[PDB]
DNA sequence: ATCGATGTATATATCTGACACGTGCCTGGAGACTAGGGAGTAATCCCCTTGGCGGTTAAAACGCGGGGGACAGCGCGTACGTGCGTTTAAGCGGTGCTAGAGCTGTCTACGACCAATTGAGCGGCCTCGGCACCGGGATTCTGAT
DNA sequence: ATCAGAATCCCGGTGCCGAGGCCGCTCAATTGGTCGTAGACAGCTCTAGCACCGCTTAAACGCACGTACGCGCTGTCCCCCGCGTTTTAACCGCCAAGGGGATTACTCCCTAGTCTCCAGGCACGTGTCAGATATATACATCGAT
């Protein structure tokens, strides 16, 4: 009786964001699981070698939108970017 | 909770747990997994929706790995992406080569 | 055993793939090149496994040799 | 009747590329990996999802290569995909010398 | 002070010799525009990551180790330029 | 005039470069092509000299390691001169654009 | 023995390359021998391309290692080829290969 | 008022194996960054190996797998042997 | 087939910038203690792998004939190589300016850390639909007619 | 064209099982509150990047000509394809054994952290020799003759 993390119930959400009424199959489930798993393990690494490329110690958003910009490719990375500096300033308005 | 103040559906405090216990760097701004969170939910949304049209082209209610192969490998900046990824039962996509076909 | 991999299974992959018509050699030079693949994956499989101190490769061993060779596979708990 | 010998492989070709199941036979696959795994350790064990995913991973990667096959082959005038296809395919992958 | 037009500095004998250098032993007359079409395709694809190494680091210098940082990602590592 | 007959000026020339390792695109217009490509991206940036140095490193390295491909592909069509479809080929074999 | 480095009968630093380890953040720990270990795989990795290239040079009459013999060593030796085939040498020109259909008859 | 390389080191490694051969100021660039490169990948490695396994310590257990993933087999044959060999040797004693 | 001469390769004499080496300082490596948390080890549960089998049937294997595609040979035209002479712009050196990299002090915001606590998420469970499918009908393919 | 014989596509009833929804609970995310330090900001310094000029001269360009080679065309043959028949072994469902993965509890030793030396290493500076080139020389070899 453990908790094994994964990210089903929140692509599921995000589904139902986009399409009210589609379904997703246990087998695509598991296929968004582990791209939300690459994609995320792609930009911290490269957030990771950029902060210790500038002698820093810390990964903030200048670091992960840098790794954004350098993964996702143009317009997938401008959006991308976009919608990050929205979320992010978004939550410095709340406190 | 923390991703709901961002406006955001996939979970911010769990992508902190990930980014401090996963040693990408001593210390983790707190805005990070607020940005990091956003572009995952953004890359998902797109994935998901452009799956969800081809399932709807297939007359189906139902994503399955097909559709997330159709979307990811029609799109142009999904696939240099994921242009090193094998979807599991995903087939290819249709296409057979103009010099084969009868004349 | 590595004739397993039968003539018209090759032939529905080359189908697969878009090839028209095969000659006749393609066969054997494909289950060679299966067979190095293979050897690659497996054996990097096997490292992992040897190294976590288990004796059943799991798919997340497969996953990861994948990974490591460059084709990373989504679709087993990765 | 008879088809004229050129258009079963076209059909084949449409009803190959809108499936997704496997194309090599499972339990012959599951013997290969058996024997390739028995000259690394001895007595191993294989979990049925990881031989499913090493069949997954073999497929894609067997499929890739004939779609790289025929554009070679294409390329050479020809319509057969040969030998010699396969290896330059993989030579310029890079994937042996 | 802008630059236009010097994808024509890859002249036609600098095409010539990096293909004899492959081993080429004789050039079609189209191969020169398709050859700088590559090699700007991949230069722009480097430079934009060196650019943006650059921009990160908050210089206004493209250092060598941001070049060699831009190959590294594509996947093409370069051996001799420090780090 | 005397000549060889053609295809030996061509032999001794890759013979010659391929002793040798000094750069062979003339350095100067490929720092303008360098900086050039640069103005898309950010106005007025400054290129450390053995960072374009390294640029054109990695790029000779490239139309070399593609020329090769190229030869590869054009002999394998039972040619000897290069052409673009062999270019094409090799970058679409290789994964590139 | 005072340094780790002679103690382990290694040459390269078997401190400097433990913080390496340490302030790369590759983990929170970093067990003692694998410091040592690291070192000396590296240590022998670069003692096979030197004396590679080493014999590389000493093929063309030449005393100092240039660039173009590392590239020679490397290029020349299956598994070396095998490890650094993703890698450009600055200067390394390339290995002397003319096809076999390009020659005249 | 530092920089740090393997400069001298690998000099050593030469004079170990070449008593008389030197080595030009580029090839010791490339040497340098030859080091910094197989560092990186086995570190990186190991520190793959150390999270798949829920471990937190770069043992020599994981630098050692991570040498028999990356480098061919008998450069990882014989890397190893030199690794367990001054391993040993140091633990000795 | 010789010249021959173009080109390549072999031999020695010279110069010079790069390297191999000899110091002076300094800072990072090493050592001794302390402490605590990560990893080892043993015990136990129970899942999940392996093996064995019997049947059925879809798939593999085999024979064969025929046609269509691979491959060689030839011809022809273009288009690429080669050589010369003319033009251009790279390369080098030298100067001169300065924009920006790089190092350092200060100081404040920000993030780690710890304890409480409270809701979000995971797992077990169950009901409904959505896909596969079978079947019948209708249209559209391929190929001989 | 046509006519047929399948192949494929549409539409509808039907079953099965898997996905989507609910509920209970435990555990990780949140929230304060405190403290240390990373990093930002500024300011100085000086290295290195850019710009420009003038010469020399090697390389690029342009042009002319010939011939090698790309490419189309034709002819032959062998070797895949497609089909029908016989064989074989994969799938599936079931059951049993038991090996090993996964969890928990306990204990110990190995590593982090800190402070205190002190020698290994780096920047500086210097002397010299390895290699590039010059000049001279012996021989391969390309080839039209």
């Amino acid at each position: 009786r453990s908790r094994k993390e994964s990210y089903s119930i929140y692509v599921y959400k995000v589904l139902k964001q986009v399409h009210p009424d589609t379904g997703i199959s246990s087998k695509a489930m598991g296929i968004m699981n582990s791209f939300v798993n690459d994609i995320f393990e792609r930009i911290a690494g490269e957030a990771s070698r950029l902060a210790h490329y500038n002698k820093r110690s810390t990964i903030t958003s200048r670091e992960i939108q840098t790794a954004v910009r350098l993964l996702l490719p143009g317009e997938l990375a401008k959006h991308a970017v976009s919608e990050g500096t929205k979320a992010v300033t978004k939550y410095t308005s709340a406190k | 909770t923390r991703s709901s103040r961002a406006g955001l559906q996939f979970p911010v405090g769990r992508v902190h747990r990930l980014l401090r216990k996963g040693n990408y760097s001593e210390r983790v701004g707190a805005g990070a997994p607020v940005y990091l969170a956003a572009v995952l939910e953004y890359l998902t949304a797109e994935i998901l929706e452009l799956a969800g049209n081809a399932a709807r082209d297939n007359k189906k209610t139902r994503i399955i790995p097909r559709h997330l192969q159709l979307a990811i490998r029609n799109d142009e900046e999904l696939n240099k992406l994921l242009g090193r990824v094998t979807i599991a039962q995903g087939g290819v996509l249709p296409n057979i080569q103009a010099v084969l076909l009868p004349k | 055993n590595i004739q397993g991999i039968t003539k018209p299974a090759i032939r529905r992959l080359a189908r697969r793939g878009g090839v028209k018509r095969i000659s006749g050699l393609i066969y054997e030079e494909t289950r060679g090149v299966l067979k190095v693949f293979l050897e690659n994956v497996i054996r990097d499989a096997v490292t992992y496994t040897e190294h976590a101190k288990r004796k059943t490769v799991t798919a997340m061993d497969v996953v990861y040799a994948l990974k490591r060779q460059g084709r990373t596979l989504y679709g087993f708990g990765g | 009747h008879r088809y004229r010998p050129g258009t079963v492989a076209l059909r084949e070709i449409r009803r190959y590329q809108k499936s997704t199941e496997l194309l090599i036979r499972k339990l012959p696959f599951q013997r290969l990996v058996r024997e390739i795994a028995q000259d690394f350790k001895t007595d191993l064990r294989f979990q049925s999802s990881a031989v499913m995913a090493l069949q997954e991973a073999c497929e894609a990667y067997l499929v890739g290569l004939f779609e790289d096959t025929n554009l070679c082959a294409i390329h050479a005038k020809r319509v057969t995909i040969m030998p010699k296809d396969i290896q330059l395919a993989r030579r310029i992958r890079g994937e042996r010398a």
